[PDB]
């Protein structure tokens, strides 16, 4: 089969609908992955450098109720957002982070008592569920900073490995047994490897790509076994929702192309309506909530439904419509049948425009651009004789008697200005631009020839009387027609 | 200027974004209210360039002030616009897509590259899983899929060593994988080890195509591509109409369908998504690549809400709507005209009508430009608005300018070079376009509505030509055949007729005339009839000495029409010339003769006297035509009353229940036929003569004046057939099965017609009708695809000093003779001495033109076989020599060199090929018998009978000449034995129509034997007589059981010996064939001529001969010499073990045992002899026989066809059209070349003229000729040009390409599509004087 809808239909048909939990169960654990994450940020170097600051900042100029803060905290209750209730929570998850801070430093990063309280920063924490962009770029000051560590670990590996030489085995329970100094380097050399001692004319650089290792450090303040961890821990933290919702996208695949199959009319087509309903599919697998108690599938039929409706208006079309004419124009067409009803004969736009509620024109207009266009390839002969493209004529270049007649006409003014004093003829010819590509003023007979600018007015006046003169204006008179 | 060749190679990435101006990343085009261009779509004006000239979009920076500026306000650069055709985008993509027609052609060129299947890589691509990108343990394969559950197994076991994933960039990394080198040399080097068989020429194969690639020098990495161009905004353009509606080229939906996907993927990649839409994505971009490449060739076309798919690229290159066919080769005309046409009696030759207003409408520049000269109109504007208010100057100077000044004249369908020509211009106002009667027939055209079209010469060079060239009094001849194209259309021709006549009747009976003045005078005044034979004066002259008028006078007891004529005769011929009543022949041999001695002149001025003259009395001669002109004969009643009871008859015949219906029925309309073709004698008695008008007498009878006799006896309109028509009966009638009805057309148009015989009528008229509308198609390819094919041969020796050539015998058949040998030797050398009837008399030493003073010495001989240094025998390498062409026609001597033909072939065959589609031996009169290569016997009845199939009899004249030529059924029954003698009008073989007898000139008992109910026959009663034996079934009835064997019913004596054929040591018995049952039984003996067995009973060949397609069903020649015996037993058809003598044996064809065989199992034949009743492939003779016999077996049978038809070429062109057959050398031995390599039989004779030279006595190899048709020989070209422009180009397109061709620009096609001049015609001074310069350094 040569048919991508087959192709594409058997390959949906392959997964089935899970439903009822699985549904829920893709949303707990995407939040669960997402809430561990946010607490990889919560163990942050100077990556963040947010937490609270962000706070600061978005309440820095002096009141904002706008998109930001409705990218912030926006909790579920298991609305407008008072600042009296938001500076409320924000005062104990404050007292929470400092008062475990402290025993963090307690004994050890983790003590018992540490992780412990640890344990209070999470639990308190999974109250909250928040979202989008600006976390989003949270998580890219880890994700970046992910690669200043990788970005050094190429650097050095590159400048030492591919020009020397050194085994694998020893390398993992050596780097990782220490990470901090080089002990594992005389403790690998212990031995021997005289090519080893073949170290020179390289040396200066070698541990200056160290260098730019080594202040990541320092940068960071923060040490390389933990660097380890949180980053394992938030990458793990993205991967579950990354791949949990691809199952509730492959279960309502068939909700996509279904929905979308309802609108498969001669439209736009069927795969672009169907991919369509699948992006808007997407937008409800990511933005549903469970807590909500509601099934997905009435969700997901609005987010497919709107997508598709609006492509079809933002899609299908050579001449790009707006939506808000699209929405008059809905109007139109569902009030002119009523009208027709009304009236049980042709609404000619006036007896169309009254009940459409706008005055005649607009309805005059819209009659006339609902010619899509029409197709050149078309035969217009019933015969396959005359394609339209035949016909069409092209009235934008010349025609060579309009060459012919202004050459003509050029050459005897030529011919005509020829014969002047030369002040008349020049200034005439430049004045007017003749021969050149300048377009002079009188203010330039005036900054040119002599700072006189009105003389040149009756220098004018004079060669045009010298030149009208009805034994030169019958050159001219064949033109007085044109 | 000067060329050699170029090289190329694929399109380098690279080398699109050299080309390129700027990448196109959207599929936008345009605002929709601004309607202007958008930056980095499709119309991106920043990259293809601006609209105006130097001038940034603000317009700062202009005019060559600031040349190589870039207005950095809007970053435009001051360049101009001729490049606007040029600067293409390109587009940089996702992932690598591949090219189709490195795909799906056929041998791919790259699959037969790799030489790994390509359903394979279908799947590897279509990703049925994972797939082996590199097998890199060759454990694992490449271009191997596995599974997502067994690429586990392959992943866990290696891990490390393959590469099994999805992609084109496995075949990518494929190609430029693969190394050709050392496999090349390699295989070399175990090639000189040894040489194998299929598996070394496969090696050989591989090796010579590896370093093909190597030393041409190819990169298949440019076989896939990443870089797509862009192709510039107006090659695609997107244009309004007057009603806001818009108009575009398809091309722009598929560019915007690759961006869109292609983008959509950036997306997807980004996004690391699931793999799945990748894979989709994938296959959508190479779809929508190859729909741009190929689109309705893959699957279900795509198609618009129209429900109509979309042009191509391919189809603007192809068939009739691409360039070729459609608009480079022919166009649409500049300064011309069209209208309807009526008859100018009153012309001259060289004149033609022209209403003045198109006159006008042609020439206003030069009118215009004549205006300004006197200076009436001072400016266009002045001279428009005087030539719109039409002066009266207009009209003189309208003839001054058209004074001397030619123009064309152009009817459909220009079928030869003589349906244009150009004419002076006469001037009119009258609507209709005069047009000089007699070039009615060259252009087929007569009025009845018809429009002529009309072209300007304006150069010099084409004013001249038309003068020189096109004009109506250089052209008088055709080529096809030298007749004389001047014919009396229908009218003087009827005059002359009526005038040169002699009564008896009228008047004025054998006075005296001192000449054709007192003829006049009598004429005119009113007193002797034109036709009367009365005796006159007349002083003929004759050229006698050496040319030298010899006057003389006598007397002529002639007619006063021939008298009163004969002063129109340029003193130069004899009186026996008007002598006679002008039949159109003789008018034909006037002018010839006219031509002939005089030069031309005289004919010139002579047949515009002769149009004038018969013109004007046959306007006075009068001509009608009355109902009484045809009969009411007295004898009407009479043959009604006895078809009457003729009827009677037959009715109560078929009321007895006898006669039944077939008997009676054919007997009625046999009788009705008879009935009124008496009729027909009645009425043509009862019109001709009947006028008895006495003169001076009791009474005498007269040709009366029917005048249908008369326009019948010219030639003008009608025959024997029309008048029988109009008045006997109209034949019988096919209705549309072929078949033919059994009851006539009885009545005639006088007499009135029947309902449904007008209708029975109606039919043959539809078939003929569509047969007429639906085979000028026919014509057209034959002639186009021939046409296509042709080159050109130009001389460079003036004597090869070579040997002889071909033979030339006149082509006598069927009838008299239709070329004369005096013609054929015409103009032609001589191969060598040849003699006379009288021996031993040469008259050439080896080589002299032959023109009439020889070819009429040698008429005089009855010489009758001389052969030609032959242009094929012109041994002269890369051309030949002028003796062995011999004559140029036009000049009329020994040719020069360089002007060459052969669509003239063309013309002369196709132009008549239009309409010309819709037992015995004997001889006629006295002389020897020359009939031989037959086996026949003296049969019982003791005169001759066939019994080889060969022979065709033929009625012989006394001085040699076949009178007539029919065909002879093997073992017949003649009553003559050829070289006897016999009064013709004779059946000389009164033959039974059923039995083919199975004679024994034996006497022995005979027995069943070889024979067996239900294996080899049946035995089934002759139920009629009654008696039988063993019964011989047809081929296919019997069952197979003994279908492989041959039943033979034995002749045997009382000893069962077998009864020798008397005379020799040969058994006589009969291998009976179907039919063959004998009646008496076993056991019993059979007589010396005694049967044992009874034995009961267009133009698509001319496509078929042209074509070269094989014939078809049945047996054919002996294909090799040597004992020749039977092979497989009946599988449908018998097999042919042929054992050649000293060559081999295995061949064996497949034969019908149904259609009887000539050579018996163990009997020998020569190879090119016949083994059966049916004909050969032509092939088998050019591999068999040499060329000549093949050449002439083809040019044999296809003038006999057309020959069939009334019709005649010079055969000429039959010959050098099959010299463009192909000209392909199929290498014998091996050494020097392959050892079976097609090559130039040129570059051959250059091998074999380097290699056998003494540079070796040979290493080299000997070589073959070849056939297998005309349009692959199109295809088999040097150039790609001429070869991609007809139809499947695309496939030419793509082996063009392959090779990166860059074809030398030097045929007749390949300079012509380009619009540069080729070696002949108008350029033949150039080319020439380019090769003297070749010669001269
Ligand atoms: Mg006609
Ligand atoms: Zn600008
Ligand atoms: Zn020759």
């Amino acid at each position: 089969t040569t048919d991508p809808v087959r192709m594409y239909m058997r390959e949906m048909g392959t997964v089935e609908l899970l439903t009822r939990e699985g549904e829920i169960d893709i949303a707990k654990r995407i939040e669960d992955g997402i809430n561990q994450v946010q607490c990889s940020v919560a163990e942050y170097p100077e990556a963040i450098t947010y937490l609270l600051e962000q706070y600061d900042r978005v309440e820095a100029e002096e009141a904002r109720l706008s998109d930001l803060i409705t990218g912030f905290v926006d909790p579920n209750a298991e609305n407008s957002i008072d600042p009296e209730l938001a500076r409320e929570k924000f005062a104990e998850l404050r007292a929470q982070y400092v008062v475990t801070r402290d025993t963090i430093k307690a004994k050890g990063r983790s003590h018992a008592t540490a992780q412990e309280e640890i344990l209070k920063l999470s639990e308190v924490f999974k109250q909250f569920r928040l979202v989008p962009k600006q976390f989003d770029y949270l998580v890219n000051s880890m994700r970046v900073m992910m690669d200043r560590v990788r970005t050094q670990e190429r650097l050095i590996m590159k400048l030492c490995v591919e020009q020397c030489k050194m085994p694998k085995k020893n390398f993992i329970t050596l780097f990782t047994g220490n990470e901090t100094s080089d002990t594992w380097f005389n403790a690998a050399i212990a031995m021997n490897k005289p090519w080893s001692e073949k170290l020179h004319d390289v040396s200066e650089e070698v541990h200056r790509a160290l260098q730019k290792l080594q202040q990541i450090e320092e940068e960071t303040g923060l040490t390389i076994e933990q660097v380890k961890d949180i980053n394992r821990r938030m990458s793990i933290g993205e991967a579950k929702a990354r791949r949990a919702k691809k199952e509730m996208v492959e279960a309502n695949l068939r909700l996509v192309i279904s929905i979308a199959k309802k609108y498969t009319n001669r439209g736009l087509q069927f795969l672009d309506l169907i991919q369509e309903g699948n992006i808007g599919l997407m937008k409800a697998v990511d933005k549903f909530e469970y807590r909500r108690g509601y099934k997905f599938s009435t969700y997901a039929t609005w987010w497919i439904r709107q997508a598709i409706t609006r492509s079809i208006a933002d899609q299908a079309r050579t001449i790009r419509i707006p939506v808000h004419m699209i929405e008059t124009i809905n109007k139109l067409n569902r009030i002119s049948r009523q009208m027709l009803q009304e009236m049980g004969r042709e609404p000619t736009p006036e007896e169309l425009a009254e009940r459409m509620l706008m005055p005649e024109d607009k309805i005059r207009k819209v009659l006339k651009i609902a010619k899509e266009p029409i197709s050149m390839e078309t035969p217009i002969g019933d015969d396959e004789d005359s394609h339209l493209g035949d016909f069409i004529e092209d009235t934008t270049l010349e025609l060579p008697l309009d060459s012919a007649t202004t050459e003509s006409l050029r050459a005897a003014t030529h011919d005509v200005l020829a014969g002047l004093t030369a002040r008349e003829a020049k200034v005439l010819r430049m004045r007017f631009g003749i021969d050149m590509n300048t377009d002079y003023t009188l203010e330039e007979v005036g900054k040119q020839f002599d700072v006189t600018r009105e003389r040149i007015r009756q220098i004018e006046a004079k060669a045009l009387r010298k030149l009208r003169h009805p034994s030169r204006s019958e050159v001219l008179r064949s033109f007085l027609d044109d | 200027e000067e060329f050699d060749a170029i090289k190329i190679a694929l399109a380098s990435p690279d080398m699109i974004r050299s080309w390129s101006f700027g990448e196109v990343k959207k599929p936008e085009t345009i605002n929709y209210r601004t309607f202007k261009p958008e930056r980095d779509g499709l119309f991106c004006a920043r990259i293809f360039g601006p609209v105006k000239d130097y001038e940034c979009l603000c317009g700062k920076y202009k005019r060559l002030k600031h040349r190589g500026v870039i207005c950095e306000k809007c970053g435009v650069e001051v360049t101009q616009t001729k490049v606007r055709r040029e600067r293409m985008g390109h587009i940089e993509l996702a992932s690598p897509t591949a090219h189709i027609w490195f795909l799906k052609s056929l041998p791919s060129r790259i699959g037969l590259l790799l030489d790994m299947p390509l359903r394979d890589i279908e799947r590897v691509l279509y990703f049925e899983s994972y797939v082996v990108i590199e097998g890199g343990m060759t454990n694992l394969e490449r271009q191997q899929i596995l599974t997502e559950e067994q690429y586990l197994d392959a992943l866990e076991e290696f891990g490390d060593e393959f590469d099994a994933k999805m992609g084109a960039e496995a075949i990518q990394a494929l190609l430029k994988s693969m190394d050709l080198e050392q496999e090349c040399e390699q295989l070399r080097e175990e090639l000189n080890e040894t040489n194998s068989e299929t598996k070394r020429k496969k090696l050989t194969k591989r090796i010579k195509l590896l370093e093909a690639f190597v030393q041409s020098g190819n990169k298949p990495e440019w076989m896939i591509l990443t870089v797509l161009p862009v192709l510039p905004p107006d090659l695609r353009p997107l244009v309004p109409l007057d009603g806001g509606r818009f108009a575009t080229s398809d091309l722009n939906d598929l560019y915007r369908r690759v961006i869109n996907r292609n983008n959509r993927l950036k997306r997807l990649l980004d996004l690391a998504a699931p793999d799945i839409i990748v894979r989709n994505e994938k296959r959508m971009l190479q779809e929508a690549v190859d729909a741009l490449l190929d689109n309705g060739r893959r699957g279900r076309a795509i198609t618009g809400s129209n429900k109509r798919p979309l042009k191509s690229l391919a189809d603007m290159i192809k068939g009739k709507q691409g360039r070729f066919r459609q608009n480079l080769l022919g166009k649409r005309v500049d300064y011309s005209g069209r209208s309807v046409i009526t008859v100018g009696p009153y012309l001259r030759l060289h004149q033609c009508g022209l209403p003045k207003k198109m006159a006008l409408e042609l020439f206003k520049p030069f009118i215009y430009g004549k205006l300004e000269l006197r200076g009436l109109a001072t400016t266009i504007k002045a001279a428009k608005k005087m030539v719109e208010r039409e002066e009266a100057v207009v009209w003189d100077i309208l003839d001054e300018v058209i004074r001397e000044h030619p123009v064309l004249l152009n009817r459909a369908p220009t079928l030869h070079r003589l349906g244009i020509q150009a004419f002076e211009p006469v001037l009119i106002e009258g609507k209709a376009i005069q047009l000089h009667p007699l070039v009615c027939a060259a252009y087929n055209a007569d009025f009845d509505g018809d429009q002529m079209a009309v072209h300007v010469p304006l150069t010099l060079e084409a004013q001249l030509e038309a003068r020189a060239l096109m004009m109506s009094t250089n052209n008088i001849l055709s080529p096809a055949n030298g007749e004389p194209i001047i014919v009396p259309s229908q009218d003087v021709v009827l005059g002359l007729y009526y005038m040169t006549r002699d009564c008896v009747n009228a008047k004025g009976e054998g006075m005296v005339l001192t000449g054709p003045k007192e003829a006049e005078r009598l004429y005119r005044s009113g007193l002797a009839s034109l036709h009367a034979r009365v005796k006159v004066r007349i002083t003929e002259y004759e050229k006698d000495a050496n040319g030298e008028l010899v006057a003389k006078t006598s007397l002529k007891d002639t007619t006063v029409g021939r008298a009163i004529l004969w002063m129109i005769v340029p003193k130069g011929l004899p009186y026996s010339i008007v002598n006679q009543a002008l039949g159109k022949k003789a008018i034909s041999k006037m002018l010839n003769t006219c031509y002939r001695i005089l030069g031309l002149k005289p004919t010139v001025i002579f047949a515009d006297q002769i149009m004038y003259t018969g013109f004007a009395y046959a306007a006075r001669s009068g001509a009608s035509v009355g109902i009484d002109d045809m009969v009411i004969p007295e004898k009407k009643h009479e043959i009604i009353s006895e078809a009457e009871a003729e009827v009677a008859e037959i009715q109560e015949q078929f009321q007895s229940g006898l006669v039944t219906a077939g008997e009676r029925y054919n007997k009625v309309i046999d009788i009705w036929a008879a009935a009124n073709d008496r009729v027909s004698k009645a009425m043509m008695d009862n019109l001709q003569t009947e006028t008895v008008i006495n003169r001076d007498g009791q009474e005498e009878k007269q040709v009366s004046f029917n005048s249908i006799y008369m326009m019948a006896d010219s030639g003008a309109r009608g025959s024997a057939a029309q008048i029988r028509q109009l008045a006997g009966m109209r034949g019988l009638m096919a209705k549309p099965d072929g078949s033919i009805i059994e009851t006539p057309i009885t009545a005639n148009f006088r007499e009135g017609l029947n309902v449904l015989q007008y209708f029975i009528s109606t039919h043959g008229a539809r078939k003929g009708l569509a047969d007429t509308a639906l085979k000028t198609a026919n014509s057209g390819y034959l002639t186009r695809r021939l046409v296509d094919v042709a080159q050109d041969l130009v001389v460079t020796e003036d004597d090869c000093g070579t040997h002889e050539g071909i033979m030339m015998t006149p082509v006598i058949e069927g009838g008299d003779v239709k070329e004369p040998l005096r013609d054929r030797v015409l103009g032609r050398v001589t191969a060598e001495d040849v003699l006379k009837p009288g021996t031993a008399d040469i008259l050439v030493p080896r080589n002299t033109l032959l023109h009439e003073q020889w070819c009429d010495l040698l008429e005089e001989n009855s010489v009758d076989a001389v052969k030609v240094r032959s242009v094929v025998s012109c041994d002269t390498d890369f051309g030949v020599c002028a003796h062995c062409y011999g004559r140029d026609l036009a000049r009329g001597h020994i040719i020069n060199k360089g002007e060459a033909i052969g669509v003239i072939a063309a013309q002369s065959i196709g132009e008549p090929g239009t309409q010309l589609t819709m037992s015995s031996i004997q001889v006629k009169n006295k002389g020897s018998i020359k009939l031989s290569n037959v086996k026949s016997v003296v049969n019982s009845s003791g005169k001759l009978v066939i019994t080889s199939r060969n022979t065709e009899l033929k009625l012989i004249d006394e001085f040699g000449r076949t009178k007539e030529s029919y065909k002879v059924p093997y073992g017949a029954v003649l009553a003559k034995g050829d070289g006897e003698q016999v009064a013709g009008g004779e059946t000389v073989a009164n033959w039974d129509p059923h039995t083919m007898p199975v004679i024994t000139e034996v006497s022995g008992f005979v027995r069943f034997t070889d024979m067996i109910d239900g294996q080899t026959i049946t035995r089934q009663t002759d139920e009629l007589t009654g008696l039988s034996s063993l019964v011989v079934l047809d081929s296919a009835e019997r069952t197979a059981g003994g279908k492989d064997l041959r039943p033979a019913l034995k002749i045997v004596d009382a000893q069962g010996n077998d009864v020798l054929i008397p005379g020799t040591d040969m058994p006589a018995q009969y291998f009976l064939p179907g039919k063959a049952i004998v009646q008496l039984e076993d056991g019993v003996q059979i007589s010396s001529g005694d049967t044992l067995a009874r034995i009961p009973q267009g133009l698509p060949r001319v496509a078929d001969l042209f074509e070269a397609r094989r014939p078809k069903e049945p047996a054919i020649l002996a294909e090799i010499s040597g004992i020749v015996s039977f092979g497989k037993e009946t599988k449908g058809k018998r097999r042919l073990v042929i054992t050649p003598v000293d060559g081999s044996d295995p061949y064996e064809e497949m034969i019908p045992k149904w259609r009887q065989l000539n050579v018996f199992e163990g009997e020998r034949v020569e190879r090119g002899d016949v083994i059966s009743d049916g004909p050969e492939a032509p092939h088998d003779i050019l591999r068999l026989r040499g060329v000549h016999a093949v050449t002439r077996y083809i040019v044999n049978e296809v003038q006999d066809v057309y020959r069939l038809q009334g019709v005649k070429i010079n055969d000429k062109h039959i010959e050098v059209i099959v010299r463009q057959m192909l000209r392909k050398a199929t290498i014998v031995n091996a050494g020097s070349s392959d050892f079976l390599e097609g090559e130039q039989v040129e570059y051959s004779r250059v091998k074999i003229a380097n290699r056998e030279l003494e540079a070796n006595g040979k290493v080299g190899a000997t070589y073959s000729r070849d056939l297998l048709g005309i349009t692959k020989a199109s295809l088999a070209t040097e150039s790609f040009i001429s070869a991609a422009s007809f139809q499947e180009t695309t496939r030419v397109l793509t082996e063009a390409a392959v090779a990166g061709k860059r074809d030398e620009l030097r045929g007749l096609k390949e300079n012509v599509i380009v619009g540069r001049l080729i070696p002949a015609g108008t350029g033949y001074a150039y080319h020439q004087d380019r090769m003297r310069r070749r010669a001269a350094g």
